[PDB]
């Protein structure tokens, strides 16, 4: 099973008060949704394209994955981050 | 054949009828097959051995042949007429109830006998290891002996018949060789009557030891069967019977457990305190449900076990708020009306019972540890059941702290003893535990890789998780004991692994550009930590985000190879590393020559 | 207890009969029967 | 023997596998054993009997003999290779699928031949009842005649065919006796080819009727055994199964209903009104929960079934409080948060569903039936389902009104539509209800003398009482059916109470100055009427206060006395009161001589 | 099982006002509950010797009973009616 | 449906097998057989 509804509510808490910090697919930081692929808190990794958590701890330098995919609304918790950043 | 004789009560013609157990003023001639000769006579060879002590000695009475305690009847020997028809036995040997009683209590009576002397020839056999197991090593006879003539106890035996256990022991230690009469010299080879056992033990340098390695795989087969660790990950209800739970009462610490961390423990998460009242023994006491969340025992999810909340070492401020001292800790459920998490104020709350107090308020169960005054260690003890919660929707166990006059200073303590190390021992192993609801069959395959980090230490004795984890460690000892897991030998369990990640990543593979050729030498490797990763913390198995392990495949797949593994060990197991483990003996030998070598100077 | 008579040697209610353990013969059938592969061939 | 023949396939040596179903071109061959002959015969029998009729109509094809469809084949007879070695039948009588298949098809081609020209027959036979019950009773030939030559329809057959019917039915009917042709009068005997059978029917004066009493015994045996009336009031869980409840929906009218008259129906004693607000379809409405206490169906204790609410022909006074009007009624699910009979205002309901509310409000849905307006008759209704409602603990069903805007009118009106006659049907027999919980088993005896005058009328559609009121019933009707527990002949079923009250009586008696020896003609008096009004309305067997039948003895004792009754009525159990009805019989066939008189004088 | 609490319900509300009655054994009604035996409202009749249920209808001249007891408290509503008899 | 061979005359994936109702053999085997009192003896 997907998630493990304990892994959303870090999802929301680091979201409300914005950690989140979003990954690319090279394993570099972006901002934009748009290149980006892993969702950190930074407990818990998921990367956009699947969602599905994928290590409990951060620094997604040392996670492997194999998936391929394109735009996945909810950008609301990435939208929620920088309204929050503030 | 096998069981007692029977013969024709009708005469001549034997029918399954015209049977009957040939029984008699002696008992019942029960058959003594081929094997069960090996056993009598094997009993009786070994005290046989000690035929020159049992002279020296005046006890004993002759050598005990097992020809002594039966017979050569004739007839039909089975368990039952009907069966014992096809089974003419002419000329068997059977032994007669009455006799068995003697073999019997003569074996055992001879037993006492030779197993004290047998002692003695030991704590001065043993004296001096005679036995090496890489290469020889002598130490000349003179000194020996003239050592162990001092060493050995006043109150031995080996002192008061030397060359009457000499001859006894002779046969038991292929160390000491006898000097032959007509030649005055040893003999190279020594012949202990033991002679084959004595040589199938011997750590044979090509393979560590065959009674090892033999056994060791015997041994892991029968859990593998036993157990039922075949079907560990089995996709369907199964009776918590099926997992022999046993000696099962595991502690924790709540009030600390995340409620989401472990549903058999909900909490308070509202805005102010909430004061209630309650008369307990006459005095009327304020349970306090202070500023904190104070998670509480849920008692649905809460198998009747025997929650035993001890409340000891951890801290009790008395000395700042007052408000604390005079208070009686105690365990005390909680009736709520709306569902807890929902639970805002006082009339909320239906009823509260103490279900265990604890007598003298909070100013004797101190002691002054440097400033901070503990808790004397005591135990509270509720003995929740099931039923006694009924129909009640909310119901809930806290060990709290019921104090006498709530203050000001009480306004930011929160009074939950559940800091302590609460012991939840489940009494009632039929029923089980799992997600919140109590069940009685459990879907293995379910518990896999669905609990997170802490939704496993946090698991609650005898639940679905605690005995999806007594299993596996099972099989975990299997295959750590009987399999190689530990060494670059890419064995039958890693093994069984790399073929599941090899057809998954193949088919992954499947449709579109297939640019990557499956690799194999790194699949071996990915599969060798994770079946490995398995034998060494079994329980991982259970956590959601765990590589590999956490498929549906392995384990399901890991057991029947680990499975069909043990069933073919051979006997020669033991050649794994059975060069380091060959050259350490040696490396023994030459020490424990060694030793021999002072015995042999300073006694000479 | 009722009253069989042949089905088997012995009545239940039958005459004289005598429940009696006696340290000396350990009630046993065959339960550690070996079958483990080494071991039955 | 029986089942297919088989053959020797290997030759001589007749073995347990050396045998195979003798098949060919015929198909195979099936024994027909002696007591199959007599059905195959008495069908041929039947229709050989309609032979004069045949050629007249040149149809038929000359008598059907059964020994033209058979043959005289020999072998081993059974159903398997196995058990057919044992039946070695020479020359028995076997016929061949193909011919099986004849005998089949003939005896239907010819059932319709006759079945249409008997029903010709017949309207002329029956068209003057040629059956009395008792001593004779002529009529003059030649009036019976010209009479029928009128009646009659045009369209018959017994006007095409008088003397080609008449020897038909000379065979069919003792009534009509031909005249001998040489001395030209009747035979006092009648011989019709139904010659036995018709001889076993006629209602012999010393036991009402042989086939009558019989079957009326056979038929109450089959029940007994079949439903399982055994065992009425046994004290252990069984399985709903075991009470077959089939076309089972019970219907009501709550709002009436006491909610400790059944537990499946709670209601709101709130002091003031309750009014909450739901969006439904857009528009606002609030659910009133008005000046009573309005009784709402609880959903757990509630089977899944299908609830069907009626509203119809009960008032609808939008006339007064037009706050009524506009109000879309229709049945609708509360969740409460605290549990009801103890939610006091708006703010302790949790939400409303309106699991089915009526298109178009409340003067539309109207019909004005003498000032006070009606409901046209419609049914809301939802389908509950025992899991829709899982964690749940509070919610309830409700059939209320929705009005648009709650107004002072509405103010001691409360909306509750309850008052219809609501259906509840349970879906899904396997699970039934008692005493407020669902189960899957009951336990007889406990349903017994445990519910009140109203909490069994007040059942719920296929519950344990309802379940333990259909099985009385059954046996109920064996009993006033069967037994005589109608007349003064203290009969098995009032005989099996009798001794119960005294070995209870007598008892009952002992220790104590024993005043009173047991009376018996009293006893006997009080288990007749016990007996009886069991018999009577078999349901008060589960009332508190119900003298005699409510004691644990009786039922038990009543049902296996009934049973072995019933297996032993002998066969002139008709014998009760056969003289009354006897008298009775000569009463008619001297009503119907009479009538026989007028044919023989109008239609000379 | 004894009374069905439906019963009891019936009990206290023909207490609380106090319509009851104790009939004695002999079927006259008194006041005294030392020579009465049954208890009505007029729904539901008692003996309060064994406390069981008898007769739904009252006129406990209909009423056949074989029971010989002393010692009955509750007296409780028996005390009830007289106090609500004002 | 693996192919068995001689427990019974029959392979169930044997074949050229057949399902073919017939409105002419309705499949029945024993049912009503009867055993009450009367009837039975
Ligand atoms: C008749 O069956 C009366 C009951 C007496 C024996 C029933 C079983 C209890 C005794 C067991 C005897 C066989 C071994 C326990
Ligand atoms: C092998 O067992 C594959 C499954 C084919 C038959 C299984 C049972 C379904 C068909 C029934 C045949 C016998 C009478 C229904």
């Amino acid at each position: 099973l997907h998630m493990i509804p304990q892994v959303a509510h870090a999802m929301v808490r680091a979201a409300a008060a914005g950690r989140l910090t979003l990954y690319t697919r090279t394993r570099t930081e972006t901002t934009n949704f748009d290149h980006a692929e892993y969702v950190t808190c930074g407990r818990y990794t998921i990367c956009a394209f699947c969602l599905t958590t994928l290590a409990p701890h951060a620094n997604v330098k040392t996670i492997q994955d194999s998936h391929a995919c394109s735009r996945q609304p909810n950008e609301a918790i990435r939208s929620l981050v920088e309204v929050s950043d503030k | 054949p096998t069981g007692k004789l029977w013969r024709p009560v009708g005469t001549s013609v034997a029918t399954i009828d015209s049977l009957a157990i040939v029984s008699d003023r002696f008992g019942q001639y029960s058959f003594v097959n081929e094997g069960m000769r090996e056993t009598f006579s094997k009993a009786l060879f070994d005290i046989n051995m000690w035929q020159p002590l049992f002279q020296a000695t005046k006890t004993g009475c002759g050598p005990i042949v097992l020809s002594s305690f039966t017979t050569t009847t004739s007839g039909y020997v089975g368990a039952t007429a009907g069966d014992a028809l096809d089974n003419p036995v002419t000329n068997g040997v059977f032994i007669s109830t009455v006799q068995i009683m003697n073999l019997q209590r003569t074996i055992a009576a001879r037993m006492r006998d030779v197993a004290l002397w047998q002692k003695h020839l030991d704590t001065a056999m043993t004296m001096l290891t005679p036995d090496i197991s890489a290469g020889s090593a002598s130490c000349n006879w003179k000194s020996l002996l003239a050592f162990a003539k001092d060493i050995l106890p006043l109150d031995n035996l080996c002192l008061t018949y030397p060359n009457e256990f000499y001859n006894v022991a002779i046969h038991r230690y292929p160390a000491l060789k006898p000097g032959n009469p007509d030649t005055k010299l040893p003999d190279a080879q020594a012949h202990p009557l033991g002679e084959v056992a004595g040589a199938f033990n011997a750590a044979t340098s090509e393979v560590g030891s065959l009674v090892g390695s033999s056994s060791t795989l015997s041994q892991a087969i029968s859990t593998m069967a036993g157990k039922d660790l075949d079907l560990i990950e089995a996709d369907t209800p199964l009776p918590v019977s099926v997992f022999t739970p046993s000696l099962a009462p595991r502690s924790y610490r709540p009030a600390f457990i995340k409620p989401e961390d472990a549903k058999w423990i909900a909490e308070f998460n509202n805005s102010s305190l909430i004061r209630k009242t309650l008369t307990y023994s006459g005095a009327t006491y304020t349970v306090q449900l202070g500023p904190g969340p104070t998670r509480v025992i849920d008692m649905n999810a809460m198998i009747d076990s025997v929650l035993t909340l001890d409340v000891s070492g951890t801290i009790l401020p008395y000395d700042t708020n007052p408000d604390l001292s005079t208070s009686v800790p105690a365990f005390v459920l909680i009736q709520t009306s709306v569902p807890i998490q929902q639970v805002t104020t006082a009339a909320n709350i239906t009823a509260i019972t103490v279900v265990s107090a604890a007598g003298a308020s909070a100013i004797n169960l101190a002691i002054n540890v440097r400033g901070q005054p503990r808790f004397n260690m005591l135990h509270l003890q509720a003995t929740f059941e099931r039923e006694t919660i009924t129909g009640i929707p909310y119901i809930y166990g806290l060990g709290t702290f019921l104090i006498p006059s709530p203050t000001s200073s009480s306004n930011f303590s929160n009074p939950t003893l559940m800091d302590g190390l609460l012991t939840v021992t489940p009494v009632l192993l039929r029923e089980t535990t799992y997600k919140g609801e109590v069940v009685d069959a459990i879907v293995p395959a379910t518990v896999m890789a669905n609990q997170t980090s802490e939704e496993v230490a946090s698991a609650l004795a005898n639940d679905a998780i605690v005995l999806v984890s007594n299993h596996l460690n099972k099989l975990a000892n299997v295959v750590g004991d009987a399999i190689p897991v530990a060494s670059r030998t890419d064995d039958s369990a890693t093994s069984a692994i790399v073929s599941r990640l090899a057809v998954q990543h193949k088919l992954s593979q499947v449709g579109q550009a297939s640019p990557t050729p499956p690799d194999y030498p790194l699949l071996w490797r990915r599969a060798k930590r994770a079946a490995s990763m398995f034998v060494s913390n079994p329980s991982l198995a259970l956590q959601v985000g765990i590589p590999v392990l956490t498929q549906s495949g392995m384990l399901s797949a890991l057991t029947s190879g680990v499975g069909t593994a043990l069933r073919t060990g051979s006997l020669g197991k033991g050649v794994t590393d059975a060069s380091e483990k060959l050259r350490a003996r040696q490396s023994l030998t030459v020490a424990k020559q060694a030793f021999f070598d002072q015995i042999g100077s300073l006694w000479p | 207890g009722n009253v069989q008579t042949s089905v088997n040697t012995y009545n239940i209610t039958g005459d004289g009969n005598s429940f009696t353990p006696t340290s000396d013969m350990t009630s046993t059938a065959a339960p550690a029967i070996d079958l483990k592969p080494g071991v039955l061939n």
